[PDB]
RNA sequence: UAAAGUUGCUGCAGUUAAAAAGCUCGUAGUUGGAUCUUCUCGGCCGAAGCGUUUACUUUGAAAAAA
């Protein structure tokens, strides 16, 4: 189930058996490596470029035509982005809801939705600093916290 | 049947269960029935399919003469549709009928006046027919029964899917069990139609009996 | 069943269920034997022989007896292939 | 959260074979539990089963011959000394004449008889009679 | 054309070299034969005494045969008369690391020279045309393994035949009973 | 049912299932091309597009997200790929 | 001390008999999914016996008597 929620909803993609590029994907895997590319220099996060190349490029999955991942691909092109992009969506989403409660002092479930939060941000952020992908100095605190968006 | 074909559905058969709504099931399915139907139509009704209640049908005949002693069979019946049918099926073959009440303890209670042992029962309908079913959990009495789509197979060994709503479907479902055990015991006929008909095996209600008199 | 010696010491070999392949016990009395009456081939009379089939009286009471039997049936060639 | 896959793949078994099922879903499979269940199956206790190779991990359909009449696993994996595993038949086997021990050791995953034929310890995985 | 691992050819390899070659002198596809060369082959009996050619190829340039792959088993069939050819791409299989050992490899072992992937590789391009749709592991009672490997059904058309000739070569270069059939939900 | 062959099952069986339930999960989800009738170039679209992709050569929208399926437009012709 | 499976690791209990924290987060603790088949050459033809680690298992040595 959810890490903090009661619910435990199965809704996730469904991968199929096989791994191989579509019949009718004519992209070879350079092509799809520059649209990664350029949507990267739109600013659009590697979730999103999946999607747009889902939604409108006729790609199911990049990792079946270039045979690597798209933050793998941005990492090795160096435009990655300075902290995951997950890690990145669980600060902001904190620095909104400390933004509001900022001026709804009396909103204690905001108060509590907030402390759920920052302790996905402290669990993303361990298992980051274990793997090396974040300086192990790397510390959210409640005073930089909407520098780092 | 054992895909034999001198034991294969014939048309007359056929064409006897659709004129008596044989195939036409209930609007509810028990999910131990669901084997025995085809699909459901569009004004919730579920047919059954009808080579499936044939081999049904035979495989029961099978059962009942194995059976050397035709008084150790006995036919048993609470609804008023199927009594006349079972005593006709136990003047046919030989069985024992219950039509009407079914005393408890006809099987278990051995000092009681009317206590019989069979070693095979047959009911009419599972729903109508429980307390024989129930009793026949304590003295070894494998049962066959004349179910419909929705009716529980607890203690139903043979289950025969067909319709027992219907007084038609009823009879003719009795004289065609009746028919097949005098064909394998060797009686009667198989290549030329047997001498009694199906509406012998029928219900007649007062109303129908004061109209037809 | 057998001992060192090899003769056989037990005092019955019990049924098994030929739907589970479970001892039937000997109090179980809603179990059932049925015996199928085996048809010729040709005629389509009782010859005689039969198959015998086992169920015990916890697959009855759970509905599962005419399935199984059905099974049984058709693994054994009384029920044509459907 | 699914912690020792091979408990939830005997767990599944025992509840199929109480049941009565011809046949048994299990998931994921593992290397653990196909070695448990071909050393079930050289014993005649399973017969037959077959790996769905899924792409992400397999899943197990176990035929099921009306023989088991529990199977079950240890948890933790105590370690079991060849000195040790007479308690342990004791303890989890119904019977000196029929039942077995399974353990990982380092020839193999075995039951207990083969351990003891092969003069070597492990660790204690699971049992079946 | 062939080079070896021991770089000398033998008679088979050698043939093979040459009807390549002379693919390249006059046909239509001398433009991807000029940059493609293969390493090794052997001959095999797939069933009693049918015979089939194993293509070794170099792995970069495997995927330079697939598309090129129909024509070319086309015309080598047409050569070999009624004798299979199936291109298996050549790959080495690190051994798996013990308590025991020597210090001649200070790298971890990738998981692509493991027998697992390289296996699965090999039934992968063992046959181009037909891709599997699923495969499933089969225990006998006595412990043996049967690998039953689905293809396409709308593809089951041009390779009913060349079945039993995947058989024999898995169970040559891999040691494995494999059958082969076509379901129909893909 | 007490004998449910697991192996094998219908295919409409495991097209009534959950994606995830199945034997082998596979999605169900498709790609298609659309054409539209003034321009003569494929577009590929994801039946469960989450977004509104446009027709570079046509000022109608190909799609509009939706909670499932994404919600093709008239006057333009959809196939569905494999 | 056993009986005491009435201290429960084996092996107890916790709806109503005694009993689950009012609820959630969380560190230490505990637990953790699939996946990897001798080399300086050498004493009647002339030696590899860890040339990447623990747990575990098996062996050997060493280990007072009573």
């Amino acid at each position: 189930g959810r890490m903090h929620a009661p619910g435990k909803g199965l809704s996730q993609s469904a991968l199929p058996y096989r791994r191989s590029v579509p019949t009718w994907l004519k992209l070879t895997s350079d092509d799809v490596k520059e649209q990664i590319y350029k949507l990267a220099k739109k600013g659009l996060t590697p979730s999103q470029i999946g999607v747009i190349l889902r939604d409108s490029h006729g790609v199911a999955q990049v990792r079946f035509v270039t045979g690597n991942k798209i933050l793998r691909i941005l990492k090795s092109k160096g435009l990655a982005p300075d902290l995951p992009e997950d890690l990145y969506h669980l600060i902001k989403k904190a620095v909104a809801v400390r933004k509001h409660l900022e001026r709804n002092r009396k909103d204690k479930d905001a108060k509590f939705r907030l402390i759920l939060i920052e302790s996905r941000i402290h669990r993303l952020a361990r298992y980051y600093k274990t793997k090396r992908v974040l300086p192990p100095n790397w510390k959210y605190e409640s005073s930089t916290a909407s520098a780092l968006v | 049947s054992g895909a034999l074909d001198v034991l294969q559905m014939k048309e007359e058969d056929v064409l006897k269960f659709l004129a008596a709504g044989t195939h036409l099931g209930g609007t509810n399915l028990d999910f131990q029935m669901e084997q025995y139907i085809y699909k459901r139509k569009s004004d919730g009704i579920y047919i059954i399919n009808l080579k499936r209640t044939w081999e049904k049908l035979l495989l029961a005949a099978r059962a009942i003469v194995a059976i050397e002693n035709p008084a150790d069979v006995s036919v048993i019946s609470s609804r008023n549709t199927g009594q006349r049918a079972v005593l006709k099926f136990a003047a046919a073959t030989g069985a024992t009928p219950i039509a009407g009440r079914f005393t408890p303890g006809t099987f278990t209670n051995q000092i009681q006046a009317a206590f019989r042992e069979p070693r095979l029962l047959v009911v009419t309908d599972p729903r109508a027919d429980h307390q024989p079913l129930t009793e026949a959990s304590y003295v070894n009495l494998p049962t066959i029964a004349l179910c419909n789509t929705d009716s529980p197979l607890r203690y139903v060994d043979i289950a025969i899917p067909c319709n027992n709503k219907g007084a038609h479907s009823v009879g003719l479902m009795w004289w065609m069990l009746a028919r097949e055990v005098l064909r394998m015991r060797g009686t009667i006929s198989r290549e030329h139609p047997w001498e009694v008909m199906p509406d012998l095996y029928f219900y007649r209600d007062p109303e129908e009996i004061e109209k037809e008199e | 069943m057998q001992n060192d010696a090899g003769e056989f010491v037990d005092l019955y070999v019990p049924r098994k269920c030929s739907a589970s392949n479970r001892i039937i016990g000997a109090k179980d009395h809603a179990s059932i034997q049925m015996n199928v009456a085996e048809v010729d081939k040709v005629t389509g009379r009782f010859n005689g022989q039969f198959k015998t089939y086992a169920i015990c009286g916890a697959i009855r009471r759970m509905g599962e007896s005419d399935d199984s039997i059905l099974r049984l049936a058709k693994a054994d060639g009384i029920v044509s292939k459907n | 959260v699914r912690m020792n896959v091979l408990a939830d793949a005997l767990k599944s078994i025992n509840n199929a074979e109480k049941r009565g099922k011809r046949q048994v879903l299990i998931r994921p499979c593992s290397k653990v539990i196909v070695r448990f269940l071909t050393v079930m199956m050289k014993h005649g206790y399973i017969g037959e089963f077959e790996i769905i190779d899924d792409h992400r991990a397999g899943k197990i359909v176990v035929n099921l011959t009306g023989r088991l009449n529990k199977c079950g696993v240890i948890s933790p994996r105590f370690d079991v000394q060849l000195k040790d595993l007479e308690k342990w038949q004791n303890n989890l086997l119904p019977s000196r004449q029929f039942g077995f021990i399974v353990l990982t050791t380092s020839a193999g995953i075995m039951d207990h008889e083969e351990a003891r034929r092969k003069h070597t310890g492990g660790k204690i995985l699971g049992f079946f009679f | 054309i062939v080079k070896p691992n021991g770089e000398k050819p033998d008679e088979f390899e050698s043939g093979i070299s040459q009807a390549l070659l002379e693919l390249e002198m006059n046909s239509d596809l001398k433009a991807q034969l000029r940059e493609l060369n293969i390493t090794a082959a052997k001959e095999i009996e797939v069933g009693g005494g049918r015979k089939a050619i194993i293509i070794f190829v170099p792995v970069p340039q495997l995927k330079s045969f697939q598309k090129i792959q129909v024509r070319l088993v086309r015309e080598l069939e047409k050569k070999f008369s009624g004798k299979h050819v199936v291109f298996i791409a050549q790959r080495r299989i690190l051994p798996k690391p013990t308590r025991k050992s020597r210090t001649k490899n200070k790298q971890k072992r990738p998981r692509s020279r493991t027998l697992t992937a390289v296996h699965d590789a090999i039934l992968e391009d063992l046959v181009f045309p037909s891709e599997i749709v699923g495969k499933r592991i089969r225990v006998k009672l006595d412990g043996s393994r049967l690998i039953k490997v689905h293809l396409d059904k709308a593809q089951q058309n041009n390779v009913e035949h060349k079945v039993e000739t995947f058989s024999g070569v898995y169970k040559k270069l891999t040691g494995k009973d494999v059958n082969f059939e076509f379901p129909e939900f893909q | 049912p007490l004998a449910k062959d697991l192996l094998h099952p219908s295919p409409e069986e495991e097209k009534r299932k959950h994606k995830k339930k199945r034997l082998v999960q596979s999605p169900n989800s498709y790609f298609m091309d659309v054409k539209c009738p003034g321009c003569y170039k494929i577009t590929t679209v994801f039946s469960h597009a989450q977004t509104v992709v446009l027709c570079v050569g046509c000022s109608t929208v190909l799609c509009q997200p939706t909670g499932g399926k994404a919600r093709l437009t008239e006057g333009c012709s959809f196939r569905r790929k494999q």
